[PDB]
């Protein structure tokens, strides 16, 4: 089972702050320490702070500007980190890691994706990318769907409930006037198609929407 | 601080062969070091711990190796799914620190 | 008597030996270039103290590390030495028995 | 009795230096940047292990090498020990005669 | 006796911006260093001792950082009254030695 949960997505205001949660499972003991780590979008990993639940002492980078206050509930067996005054300088994904105080992070969280702006939330819209009436087929046949107009940051694409993984691109999203769009594609035998069921699941964490979209010939 | 230096910063390596990331500390920390994979959008997974020890669950190509101030990570016939971004952490002095990270390239 | 606190020292620095390696832990991280940071080598460290081996590998920097560390070596100390103590009391009286007195 | 065990704490100590000596090289070897891995100054890390000496040129990196190490530190607390525990006996059993009891 | 180098001598910085001072010691010496300010025609002012630890009536967006032979001064935010000579200090070995100094300007 998933040992570390963190939210998917928390989008903030400049000058706001934003308290980040970290929901563990799993074996649990008082040597246990939780870790926070930063991660910029094409950058590396930054550790940010520590802290051990079973006495609420922390510790945090001093090579780095004091933005983080770490806290934690033995009881929900749940980490918090609080982000205050946040800048466009803090918008990274945030993980946390587990350590058992023998110096490596044995599990990590899948990391919360922090967004500073001013910009609003906004739900995407998904549309279904069948082949043209003139379009050949090998044996192999592409088809895909179109997420565009959703902000902020991240979405999560997955192809018949994640049963299908094989032969599948999903592209990076690009921004145009305070809006994300990508696309994802996936690649399935021809005579598998339509006659077996193709769809895109597409979740956006930040306006907790889920979508499901059913690629059907034209 | 401690300081990881991963040299190069990427690697191109052809199908098959064995290949090995570097990673130099900035003092001897023993073999306190340990080592981790990143793929695209997904979060770091542990490979490596204390430079040699290996992780249940990790394939067996993938070794360490080193001492002091110099440390190896090798995976041995490398293959598609091992194209991500390599990063090692020292827990030898506080605070703990990474290095800059190594992408594998096929 | 002497029996019984060589074995109530005995249990009690097994107590200090563990109680100070995880208060040692927890005193150094934060300060900048400690090397007792991680429970398994701080129990080590814990029974260096104790025995006053010297290999000086390891050692705490902060004013709170030091303090568990005197306690270690003080509680070994007294330990070690209740045990030199209790193994006199035992030649003595086994001396007054082999002269009859 | 107290000179019998003194006798049999150092007979003891030559066992656990020498044997200890053995199972330090076997347990440090295999493992990166260990220094303890010749017998001769394994055999003289074991004499600074056992009397506490503290120079710090040697000391095991392993799990088994340090239970190695805390072996011989015990057997050198007790038998340095023992030896004091039989001197005690000794003069106390002296005093008991220039005092005619 | 431990040398200590300031590099570089002078910083230039925006009003607003975060400014790091560097001090780099010829030899281990842990965290005994220590941070001072001196204006024109003024004395020096203690900043930070001990490489980290804040002192009373010093403005807070004064931070320090580092170990062994390697440190930094940082400024949060900088504004005119941080126009000044910046030296570092250690008290590991003796004597007492003091850094070439580095000048900040806005
Ligand atoms: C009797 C004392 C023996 C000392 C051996 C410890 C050295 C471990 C090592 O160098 O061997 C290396 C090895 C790591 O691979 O450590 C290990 O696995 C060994 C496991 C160590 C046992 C863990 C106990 C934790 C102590 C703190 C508990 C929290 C209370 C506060
Ligand atoms: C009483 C203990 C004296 C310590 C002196 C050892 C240092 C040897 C040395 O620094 O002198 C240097 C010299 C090498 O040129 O060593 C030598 O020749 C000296 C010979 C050492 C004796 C060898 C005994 C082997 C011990 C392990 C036996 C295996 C059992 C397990
Ligand atoms: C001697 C008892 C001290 C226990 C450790 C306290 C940790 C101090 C952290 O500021
Ligand atoms: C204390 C007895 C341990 C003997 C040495 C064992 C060597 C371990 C090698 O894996
Ligand atoms: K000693
Ligand atoms: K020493």
């Amino acid at each position: 089972q998933v040992q570390l949960q963190q939210p998917g997505a928390e989008l903030v205001k400049p000058g706001a702050s934003v308290k980040l949660s970290c929901k563990a499972s799993g074996y649990t003991f008082t040597s246990d320490w939780i870790h926070w780590v930063k991660q910029r979008p094409g950058h590396g990993l930054e550790w940010i702070g520590e802290i051990i639940p079973s006495y609420g002492r922390a510790n945090y980078n001093e090579k780095i500007q004091k933005k983080a206050t770490l806290t934690a509930d033995k009881s929900s067996s749940t980490a918090f980190m609080q982000l205050s005054s946040l800048t466009s300088e803090d918008s990274a994904v945030y993980y946390c890691a587990r350590e058992r105080g023998d110096g490596y992070f044995a599990v990590w969280g899948a990391g919360t994706t922090v967004t500073v702006s001013s910009a609003k939330t906004t739900p995407p819209s998904v549309y279904p990318l069948a082949p043209g009436s003139a379009a050949q087929t090998n044996s192999m046949v592409t088809l895909g769907c179109l997420v565009k107009g959703y902000f902020p940051e991240p979405v999560t694409v997955t192809w018949n409930s994640g049963s299908l993984s094989s032969g599948v691109h999903t592209f990076p999203a690009v921004l145009q006037s305070d809006l994300y769009t990508l696309s994802s594609s996936v690649t399935v035998p021809s005579s598998s198609w339509p006659s077996e069921t193709v769809t895109c699941n597409v979740a956006h964490p930040a306006s907790s929407t889920k979508v499901d979209k059913k690629i059907v010939p034209r | 601080d401690i300081l990881l230096t991963q040299s190069p910063a990427i690697l191109s390596v052809s199908p098959g062969e064995r290949v090995s990331f570097s990673c130099r500390a900035s003092q001897s920390i023993g073999t306190d070091i340990h080592w981790y994979q990143q793929r695209t959008n997904g979060s770091p997974r542990l490979l490596i711990k204390y430079a040699s020890e290996s992780i249940s669950g990790i394939p067996s190509r993938f070794s360490g190796s080193g001492s002091g101030t110099d440390f190896t990570l090798s995976i041995n016939s490398v293959e598609s799914e091992d194209i991500a971004n390599y990063y090692c952490q020292q827990s030898n002095r506080w605070p703990f620190t990474f290095g800059s990270g190594t992408k594998l390239e096929i | 008597l002497h029996w019984r606190a060589a074995g109530a020292a005995t249990v009690l620095l097994v107590i200090v030996l563990l109680a100070g390696s995880y208060l040692a832990v927890l005193a150094e991280r934060g300060a900048p270039g400690a090397q007792l940071i991680t429970y398994p080598r701080a129990l080590w460290w814990s029974v260096e103290t104790a025995t006053g081996v010297g290999y000086g590998d390891l050692y705490p920097v902060t004013l709170w590390g030091r303090l568990v560390a005197v306690v270690v070596m003080v509680a070994g100390i007294t330990s070690f030495g209740l045990v030199t103590a209790a193994l006199a009391t035992w030649f003595v009286g086994r001396e007054q028995e082999r002269r009859g007195h």
